[PDB]
Parts: C-alpha cells; structure tokens; sequence
C-alpha cells in the first residue's frame, strides 16, 4: 500500500559535540566558538605603530641612557614592547624608586614630548659640564651621563654654594621629570667632588615634598663603582611649581616629558612587522570573528574572551545518522 | 533520545532529505520521495540561531589581566593579583564549558521533540485509515493521492471520505 | 511550541477561562463554557513559586564595593581594586540575565507539558466513545450531560455506561 | 453536531514580553520583574540613624579641627558619612597628611568618637603655647587661628627651647585616634626664630610604634601664602598602651584627641540633599525602597539592599505563552 | 511529573522489582512477575553517569585562599584580599547551588520520559488486541503465554498472529 | 480475569531527599552527596614531610634566635609551618621587624633553612663583642643573653668607638635570609655609655640594595623591662652577591644565617592549636585533615595539599535515580 513517514535529516558530517549525558557525539551541523590560531607577530593598533625598545630597558630609554640615543626625543605609540635581554638600562649603579608603579605610569600613556625642563645655566656658581662617568659610555663616548640629568659638579676651586631653580608648568600636560642623590664612596671623594660639611637636597611643589642628604660608604663594585645614586621620578601636575635647592650631592633634572594619557607594555621576542591588528596579544596576532580564544590573557584591541579550553564546539544540527552503505 | 523519536523508534536519518531537517517520506502509485516540512524546519532554525547569538552576546564581556611587576617586598599583593586573575579565568571556563555541554544536550532534544511532535500531527489525523508499520511510517488502507500526501503533510486530510474504502479493504484482508 | 499543544495543535488560547491556567472547554444542549482543571494549574503554581523563591534566595549575596581612595603611587592596587570589582560586576550580570533567559524557556515548555498531560488524561478516559480532532477537541459519540461532562473533568467519566450508544451512532 | 468536550489553556489582556534563549519579545500572561531601576534623589537615616553631613568640609577638615568647622567639633555618630564634592575647608596650613587613604579607610569604619583634651597645654614646660597661630588658619571670627586639635608650640619670648615632655596612659576601652605635626620652616631665620638653634627632633613612641623626624627647611611654592610645610600625622592608641613624647622643637603637639568606635561603613561623596525621610537601603546616588532582588543604580551602598548588575530588565515568565483570540 | 508517567498515570513505584529503574510487571496461567527492561536503563544509567562524571570534572578547580598577614597601614588591601576571596566563594557557592537544583530537576525529568516512552512503546504494538485499564496496565483480548510476553518486551509483538482472537472476545463481551 | 502486562518503575527503602528548582524534599531512589562535612582536627605530614611545629616560639622569636627557641635552633625542613596561637617567646627585646608581612610571606614558600655563621665576632675590629646581652632575653639557663643570630655590640673601654665593616661574599647558589638591627637608647646618658660621643650610624650595601639608618634616641615606655627600643631589619642575599656593612656605632650585628630553599609548594603557615601527630595527609585544611573523595568541601578555604573546592553550602546531593514512591503497606 501507499506508504507516508516521518523522518529527519542526515549527512557526510564527522564532527562530533560533547554533551551533559554523552560524551562523542556526531551531528550534522555545529558552530565551534574557540580561536587557536595565532599569527605570532606584533603589528599595528587603530593605525597606531608600537615602540619598540629594541636594546634598551624601560628604565634607558626614560632616563636618557646614552647608548639608548635612538630612542630619544618624542614617542607615540599604541603599546610599549620591552625586548627580555635589553641591555641598555641603569648604567650608574643604583635604585630607580617606585620603579614598578613608574614602570605602570608609563604603560598609560601614549605619548611623550622631550623638553628642556632646567638649562644648566639655571645653576649658578658650579660645574655643569664635568660630570661623566665611565659607567655610562655611549657607543663613541667612553665617559658619558644620561641626557635626562646633569651630574653637577663644585666649580675649578671650592666651594659648592646652594644652587635654585624653578620651573612653571602652565600648560595642559603633565610632566614626567627625574632626579637623583649622588652617595660617594667616601670622604675624600665627597670632599673632591662638592664642598666640606654637610649636604643636602631639598624638592617641592604645591602637593609634594622631598628631602635627602648623602649616605656616604663604599658598596660592591658594579660597573666599576662602589658609589651610588639615588634615582626619583614624579609628576608635574599642569599649573603646579618645582623649587629645587642643593648645596651638593644633587643629580639634577636637564629634560623631561610632557607626557599624553588602556595600555600594555609587552615583554617578548616576537619581530614587529608592516601589518595591522584589530587584536593583538602578547604572543601574537588575533585576526577572527570567533567568541573565545585560547592563545592569550594579555592583550590589546578588541579580543575574544579568554578561557583555558581545547574546544567550545555547540551544536546546532541534529543527531546525525545516516542510513549505512557497503 | 529523550523524545524517543530520534535514534529511537525512528532509527535513521535521510541522507536524501537536503531541504530541511524534519520530513515526509511518500510513496504512491505516482512516484515516491523525500520532502521537509518547510515550517517547523524554519521554526528550528530562528530558535537555534536566537540561542547562538544570544550566548554570543552574554560572553560579549572580557576580563584583563595586567603586565604590572611587583618588587620583592610586593610579594603578597603580587600574589593577590594572581589569585585574582586566575580565579575569573577559572569561573569564565567552567561557565563556557557547562554551557555548552548543557546547551548541547538540550539542543538536540529539541530536535528530538520536533521529529515525534510532527509523527503525532499525523498519527491523530489518519486513525484507523491506515496502519502503522513501525519506524515511523504509515501505510494507508485506501489508494493515497499526491494530493492525499498534501493533505496529510499541511494539516487538512480529509477522513471520513475514505473511511469506507479503508474499511472494506480494512477487513476485506 | 515544544510539546507542541500550546501555540501548536491547540492553536491559540481563551480568554474565557480566567480562573485557571489549564482548562475544559464543553458545548452541549445545555449550553457551552469554561473550566479550569484546579489541581494541576495549582499544581503549576506551587512549582513556579518555588522556582521564583529559588532563585531569589540563590541571588542573596551581594559583594562589597567599596570605593577607597588610592594615592599617585597606588596606581597599581588602584588599577586592580577596580578590574576585581568590575570581574565580579560582570560575571553577576552573566548569571542573572542567563538564568533568566534559560527558565523563561523552561517555564514555557512546562506549561506546554502539562497542557499536552491534561489532553491526554481526557483522551485516555474517553478512547472510542470519541472522536479526537486535530484540535485537541472531542466529538461525543453519544450524548454528554452535564454530569457527563463533569466527569470527564473529575477523572470518573463511565466509559461501558455509553459504549453500545457509541457504537450505533459510531456505524449510523 | 454532537457534544464536545476541549483541552485548552488561559489568554489575556497582557502586552508584557520576556525572552527565552530561543525567542525574544515572547508575550506572557503572568511575568515578574526582579530587578528595580528606580531611587529617590535624597540620603535617609538608615537604621533610624542620621548620616554625618560633612557640609564644606572634608574628611581632613573635620578631624584636625579646621577653625572653619567648627560647627563639626564635639561627639559624633553616623551611619554613614557625607563629604560634598567641592567642599573647601580641609587642610589650611601647607602640608601633607601621611597615610591619607588609609586614615580616611579607618574613619569610615566607625560609628562614633568623643572628643576630649588628651594633652593639656600645661604639658610642655618652658615653651610658650598661646603664639601657634596663622593668617593660613582663620575660623570666620578672626585672621590667625589653628587646628583645633593641635597645638603649635613654640619658643618663650626668652630663648631657648628645652626638651619638652608628655605621656599618655590610655586606660579606658576604646582606641584612641589623634594626630600630630612637624613644622617645616622655608628658612633658617624662621627657624630660629621661633625654636632655637642646634639640632631639632620629635621623638613618639608607644609599645608597637615608634617616630623619629627632624625639620627638612626649605622654600616650596607659595600655598595659601605659606612658603613653609607641615608635615601631619595619625595615629591610634590601643586600650592598654601608652604614649611617649619628646621634642626640642618644630612639633605641632596633639591637643585633642577622639575615642573610636567601630559592620558595614560608608564614606559617600554625594551633592545629594538629606532629608527627614528613614530608608532600609541607600545607595550614592538615592534611596532604594524596593523589594525586588537586582538593581541596576549602583554599586555603592549601605543597608539591606538589592545585588547591583547592569542589567536594564530581568523578567521572569510565571505564565505561560499568551495568545489570545 | 512532567512527563506524566511516574506518580502520575502510573501511580506507584515497585519495590518488587530489583534489577533496574525502568520494567514490566506481567501476570498469566503460566505465572507473574516483575522484569527491568535492559536496554533502557542501562542507557539512562550510561548517561547519568557521565552526567556525575562531567560535573564532578568541570568543578574540579580551586581558588586558593591564602593565610597572608597585613599590618594597620594596610586596611585597603587587606579589605580588598578579603573580598577578593569572599567574592569567589559566593560565586561558587552560587555555581555549585544552582547547578545541583537544576540538575536535579532534569535528571527526574530525564527518568520520565523513558517509562512514559516504554509504556508508549508497549502501547503501539498492541493496538486493540488488549485493553488499557489505567495505571500502565493492559489487559489482553487473547492468551498470552510467556513467549507472548517476551515478544512484547522484545519489541516483537506479533498483532496479526492474535488478531482474530482479540476481535472474537472483544465482540462476546 | 484476563492476561495483564504493565509498565513501571523501581522503589525501594529510600528516605533520602534532594532539592530541585520546582519542588523541595523530593525522596529519590539513588543519589550522591558531593560534598564533605568531615574532617580530623589534627595536622599531619604532607608530601610525607612532616610540618614545623614552632611550639613556644613565634616566627620571629624562632629565626632571630630568641634564646629560649633552642629546641627550633639550627637547620630544619618542613611542608608547612605551625605556630600556636598563644606563643609567649617572640621578639624579646622591644622593638619593630620592619617589613614582618612580607617577612612572614617570604618564610612560607619557604622550604628549608641551613644555619651557619656568616660574620664571625672577630670581624668587627677595635669594639667588644662579649657585652651585648640583656635582662629582657633570658634563656631558661640564664637571666641575661641574647639572640642566636645576632651581635650587640658595644664600645670597648677606651670611649671611641671605631668605624667598623664587614663583608660577606655569596659565593653560593642559594639565596642567605639575614637579619641585623640598630639600638635605639632611650638616653644620651646610654648612648655615651654604649657608644662613642658623636653622630652614629648603620649603613649596609650589596649590588642591588641601600640602607642608612641613624639612632633615633628617646625614652619609650617600658616592654621587658626596656625603654630603649631596637630596630630588626632582615634581607635576602642573592646568590653572587656581596653584602658590605658600615657602623660607627649603634650596630646589633648580623652573626649567624640562613641557606633558604625555596619550594615548588605553595606554603603556608598555619596560626592554630591542633596537634601534630605521625601520620600521612593527602589534604591538610588549618582545621583538619580531609581524607574524602568528594568534590566539594564544607570545612575549610585555607590548606595545602589536593583539597575539594571550598564552598558555604550544607550539602550538595545529586540525584542519580528517580522519584521513589514505594507502596504501601499497613
Ligand atoms: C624610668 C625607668 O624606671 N626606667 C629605666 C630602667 O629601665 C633602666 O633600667 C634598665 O633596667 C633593665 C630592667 O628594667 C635592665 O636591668 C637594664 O640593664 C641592662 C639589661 O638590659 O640587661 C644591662 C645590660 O648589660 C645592658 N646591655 C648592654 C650590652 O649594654 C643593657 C643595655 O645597656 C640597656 O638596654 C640600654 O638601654 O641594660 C637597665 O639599664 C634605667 C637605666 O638607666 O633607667 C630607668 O629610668
Ligand atoms: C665576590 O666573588 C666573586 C667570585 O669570586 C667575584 O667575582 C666578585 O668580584 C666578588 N665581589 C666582591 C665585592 O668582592
Ligand atoms: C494543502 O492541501 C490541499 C488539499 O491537498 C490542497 O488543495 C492545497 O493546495 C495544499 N496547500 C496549499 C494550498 O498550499
Ligand atoms: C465529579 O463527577 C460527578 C459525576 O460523575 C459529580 O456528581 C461530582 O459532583 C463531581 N465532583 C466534583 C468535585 O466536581
Ligand atoms: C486588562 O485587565 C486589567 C484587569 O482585568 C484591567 O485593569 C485593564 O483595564 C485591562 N486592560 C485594558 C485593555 O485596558
Ligand atoms: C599605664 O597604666 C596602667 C594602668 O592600668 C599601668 O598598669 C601601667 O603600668 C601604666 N603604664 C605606664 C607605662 O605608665
Ligand atoms: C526537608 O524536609 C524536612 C521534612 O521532610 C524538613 O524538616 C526540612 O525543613 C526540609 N528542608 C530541607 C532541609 O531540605
């Protein structure tokens, strides 16, 4: 007799979903969510280049360190990325305080402009050209200092008198400035460089103070010195005032940065070629329309969610079994 | 299959059914094949896609993790910061993972449902007009037209003009 | 609909039956009318409460944010304090309008289930003496009284008492 | 023709949607909203307790004992706290407050203090202690005034300044917080002024804490025609432990101290106006009184109050489908 | 229930019988007794068991809480551990609540659906050659002898075979 | 009358419930709880390594050498540390660890320490050694000492005290756990008694670290008998580093420190009064150990080890079977 039945699809189909009650699953269509794939280069965000540190640390470039002159004068970037063998950092020995919550600062900006904050000639009555050290050599220099700061020195016959300078900031930006504490390894040195008897250096402004005098005793060799210096770093909020007094002692400011507000500063080896991104992550380039991925945490741009799975595969056919032929 | 219908009392599927997911298969004195039930196909395909997108969209959110460092007097806080970043990313894979898992088995009970809701449909309109084969099929005590077929798939077949047909050939056996 | 009698092969519903979510339509020579079945619309009832209290009292926790101030060396603890209550913002958010959207479909097909379970309560009772439409309607095969009507309803309808009657008119 | 017998199921009027994970914009006969996105624009007493309104001063105003806040200066008790954005009387001499977040945490973390003199100025021999005022620190009577808590001390008309001593037993329950400066002068001339000469130290110690400072001299720009700093600080005195203090000099001594007393605390920063009106749950920016689970106003709050999402609608169906004829 | 079937048109479970969730109770001349069907709870216990398996595997993370101390200058970040770790053992707490609820309320749906689908099976295969009493049972219009029982347990059911019997009896009661 | 065939379902004795969305105190025929509620209030040894158990003795009291924490002098390995909430010998003389958060952290991940003597007494030229002893750290077997680890030293009797220093080279692979102080007295009347007349202080260098300290004099109220403070300090020595000390006075001398091996653990320190027995714990929670196999945990959010996820939960039953109604009888 005459035969109607009811039935449903199948097909050529091997992909199989997982589910609550069974595990493998086949049906005979499926949307897998989850990205794997990575380009593994860094490229450019909203048409916005990197900068890439290339030998120096964040620490050389900011501070002027003279073997990191390629680097110098303005910089606009989109993310920071820091080669993990840089070599090119603090070159004089000593401590760059509040290094990481620096480190962080800089990561939220996009752009910086150098400028001469205090001209030597803001000193008056010292020597503002004497002052390098065979711990900083540039590449054709083998005594140099970095091109942030002036290592300010007592004039051909003593003494040190106090040395003032003051800076206005007057305009939108904010400013990004450096300065240090030099710590002699001895009397006699402290007493070559700067006058006899006790030194300070003294920094302030509207919201911030600052105070130190030299913590003088020989430390381990490092570059060949057993002194040390002191770095800082602060903020020159627009409108606010710099007063800065020393009678010896003071590695002073020369440069700064007015300095332009996410961000990332990026720590890898991957080369930074001519392309562009939508998505970058710190180990390589995201180019999907998928919902998760599973490459990277870190990133920049818009990024699919990342979760630790293999495989988010989410059926939207059904069981599939087609009728067997030998 | 929950419904029973799919891999169940039903145990195949049509490979040569290409325009839909759920369907009939005819045969008559005029020809035979397979043809899909347009609108409970459609339905199927609106709900999963609303179910696509719209998980899409709930996992539209991302959690950022940071590239801050820590001196070695920030142990403790550089530890938090870890504890923390690993623990959203824990929480955003167990949710994706159980999701899909949950989702996937009620997806295809959907499907399930569709298939035995759609052998209902015509289980009530033939009644004793026909008989049941298993494996969801049907056969007719009386001669089907094509546009029998068509009466029976769109909702509209007309039993009491072949009850009597059906009847006589029903016992005449 | 996905036990397919609501929006389905019961086509729409009445606005006529307003004690009751799942109901008995009759007509007859004495008239025509509405009736809710009391026990499973009350049965219905107590399980989307207890689902409603569930979920309510699931939700309970709320997490502090708290809105310290940080200094300009806190940039980091700042920076952290703010991605951690925006972490857990975000995954309440998923929770809430997740949960929502998954048991608006639930609840949904429940009320489909027991509407398909009250139809084939009646059709079980009532086998031959009927004739079961596409609809979800019966056609009586004898007379229905009001007591007869009743009966199905209440689950006591006499199936023997009316089968010879059915089966006359059945072959008329 | 025959009797007729139907299975069906409830419609009516209603034109409320939810969705479904399968579909959107689903008319449902019964639904229940979870999340409230309504407030009244005020702060209420809350556990029929009214909050502290800081009024024109901040945080740092009022507990020094800013001569323009007077109005703050005895006991308190709050609920919650109240600073309005653009308050202006907080630190009046230059300077800068230590630990300024983590005070302002501890603050918020209670319910009440009582002010009491916890130095007298009797305390300090051979230093005069009736000279320590400013034209930086004017209540609204007169140009020159100070801190209410603190007393700048300074040097007798006949030099010098000696070593000056004081203590305090805390014998009581509860802790004690109060505060405490270093003078910073813009000049050596200042200085000598107004301590004497030779090397100057303030010396605080209790059984867990320990303070030493000297004067940084120096000239910082010019802030409220002040080219001097103070340099303030905060402290807590534990039930049980004792104060030691010392100096030769450039010390701004507490005068005044406030016992504390410590639930859930909130320090709102708000224009929002307080009003008679008692609530169960107030956010930063109004007043909830809902019974719904979600909100969508605000993270912020204080009381019982709904969980914060950002979601705009949470609609749970209770009916089912509606259609009607 | 939702399906219908257990405490619902079958109103009772049997403790009797032992050997599997889902049965048969038969009685005849040649005796009567109590026989889980195989094939269906061996598939539901299959599933329920990978169900167990897969929550049990997609929970097995932990967020580490750690025992840190912080001095009275650190009331900020030691609030902030302290909700940090509050906040995911709500979470967690929330996860691991609602997942059991819900859960649980799918697996008695699950249980349902296969007696109400076995009783339907049982159902189609006889057709008019036994009677429905309620309660899942059926009366037979003819003899039945154990090989008879099996053959509908089986699937096997043979309609024709016992056809003209059925009808004999029907029509003298 | 007739041949009866009937479908149904399994019963049984059942009177376990389960909770579902719909319906509460559902009795189900299987089920499996998943959560544990069951512990032994006792710590036992994990990764079989027994635990450190610091009796009498704080961390501090233990790593400065408190004189009375000679039992814990020396080397130790552990899996974990235990200090008992009531612990009287700590910190004896008066006086701040500076950085003890971050010290106690560091301790925790924190394997083994190997004891040794990194400046021996005569290192420091022209001052005496044998003087640096109080009333307010006795050991059990006499009523004036001082710790294990350290050197106070003072001025010898001709009053000048000489600029001293100190170097130590890590020629190792293991980072050194040192610590070192400066004696803060609470007189000028002391301090010329103690040390020589005139500006005093403690500097300390390596390659990658700074410290000056000066005395900060003042009279403190009395701890121990004491109204002088002292200031402890501690730092880690890298290996290849060198550390260079400097005083003109009022130095506590580093004298003996500490090989630290650090873990792949995680480590943890545990504040707590349970025992310490000799047995194997694959899960030690800071209130018990949990021997389980189930997913979820009731009792603790702090341990160390393999451990079920934390939860507030009472319980977590699943149920595996179906609604149980069995019949009744009378
Ligand atoms: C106001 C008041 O009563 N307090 C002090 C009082 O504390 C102080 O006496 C000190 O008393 C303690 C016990 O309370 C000891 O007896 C001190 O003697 C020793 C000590 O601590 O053992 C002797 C020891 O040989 C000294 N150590 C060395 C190496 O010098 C130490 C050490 O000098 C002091 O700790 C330095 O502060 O002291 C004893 O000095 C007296 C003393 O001036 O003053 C009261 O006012
Ligand atoms: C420490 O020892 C190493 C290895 O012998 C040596 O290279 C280095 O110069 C030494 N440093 C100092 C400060 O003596
Ligand atoms: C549906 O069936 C009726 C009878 O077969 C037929 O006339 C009609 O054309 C079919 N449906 C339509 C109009 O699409
Ligand atoms: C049930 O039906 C009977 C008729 O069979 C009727 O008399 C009786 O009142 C009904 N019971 C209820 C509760 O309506
Ligand atoms: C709908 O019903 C409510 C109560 O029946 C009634 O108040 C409202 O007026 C109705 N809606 C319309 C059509 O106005
Ligand atoms: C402080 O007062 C308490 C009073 O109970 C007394 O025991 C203690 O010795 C006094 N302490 C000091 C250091 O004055
Ligand atoms: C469960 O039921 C028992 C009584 O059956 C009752 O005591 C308890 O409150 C109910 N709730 C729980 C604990 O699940």
């Amino acid at each position: 007799g005459d035969k109607i039945c009811i039935g449903y699809h199948a097909n050529n189909s091997t992909t199989q979903v997982d589910t609550l009650l069974e595990k493998n699953v086949t049906v005979t269509h499926s949307v897998e969510l989850l990205e794997n794939q990575k380009e593994k280069r860094f490229c450019k965000i909203m048409n916005k280049a990197p900068l890439d540190l290339k030998d120096c640390t964040i620490e050389g470039w900011i501070l002027g360190n003279p073997k990191c002159d390629l680097l110098l004068g303005d910089q606009s970037w989109s993310y920071i990325v820091e080669r993990p063998n840089a070599q090119n950092g603090i070159c004089y020995p000593g401590v760059l305080n509040e290094l990481e919550e620096l480190k962080a600062f800089i990561g939220s900006g996009e752009r910086v402009e150098r400028f001469e904050m205090f001209p030597k000639s803001t000193w008056a009555g010292v020597d503002t050209s004497r002052g390098v050290t065979n711990a900083c050599p540039s590449y054709t220099i083998d005594s140099s200092f970095y091109r942030n700061l002036v290592w300010i020195v007592k004039t051909d016959s003593a003494t040190y008198p106090v040395i003032k300078g003051t800076y206005n900031n007057t305009g939108t930006q904010p400013i990004l400035y450096f300065w240090g504490v030099h710590h002699p390894l001895d009397t006699t040195v402290q007493d070559n460089l700067y006058g006899s008897g006790d030194k300070y250096v003294r920094m302030g402004t509207e919201s911030m103070n600052f105070a130190k005098s030299p913590e003088i005793a020989a430390r381990p060799a490092v570059n060949g010195q057993r002194s040390r210096i002191d770095y800082y770093w602060s903020v020159l909020r627009p409108g606010e005032t710099l007063n800065v007094e020393s009678n010896g002692n003071l590695i002073a400011p020369w440069y700064a940065y007015k300095f332009v507000s996410k961000g990332a500063v990026f720590k890898s080896d991957l080369p930074i070629e001519n392309c562009d991104a939508t998505c970058q992550t710190i180990t390589g380039v995201l180019r999907t329309n998928k919902t998760f991925q599973n490459v990277s945490p870190l990133w920049i741009g818009e990024c699919p969610k990342y979760v630790k799975s293999e495989s988010l595969r989410l059926a939207t056919g059904l069981r599939n079994v087609p009728q067997i032929a030998t | 299959g929950i419904f029973g219908a799919i891999a169940g009392f039903i145990e195949g599927g049509w490979t040569g059914m290409i325009d839909g997911w759920y369907g009939y298969h005819h045969e008559n004195s005029q020809g035979s094949g397979y043809a899909a039930d347009r609108e409970s196909t459609q339905k199927a395909i609106d709900g999963i896609t609303n179910k696509v997108n719209s998980i899409i969209n709930k996992m539209n959110t991302q959690f950022e993790a940071v590239d801050h460092e820590f001196s070695n007097l920030e142990r403790r806080i550089g530890n938090l910061n870890k504890r923390m970043e690993d623990g959203f990313l824990d929480v955003w894979t167990y949710n994706a993972e159980l999701l899909v898992l949950l989702e996937n088995e009620r997806t295809l009970d959907l499907h399930d449902a569709n298939v035995k809701n759609l052998y209902e449909k015509v289980k009530s309109q033939l009644r004793d007009n026909a008989n049941d084969l298993g494996n969801g099929c049907f056969e007719f005590w009386h001669k089907c037209d094509n546009e029998c077929m068509e009466s029976v798939k769109n909702g509209t077949y007309d039993y009491p003009k072949y009850q009597k047909e059906s009847k006589l050939n029903r016992q005449g056996i």
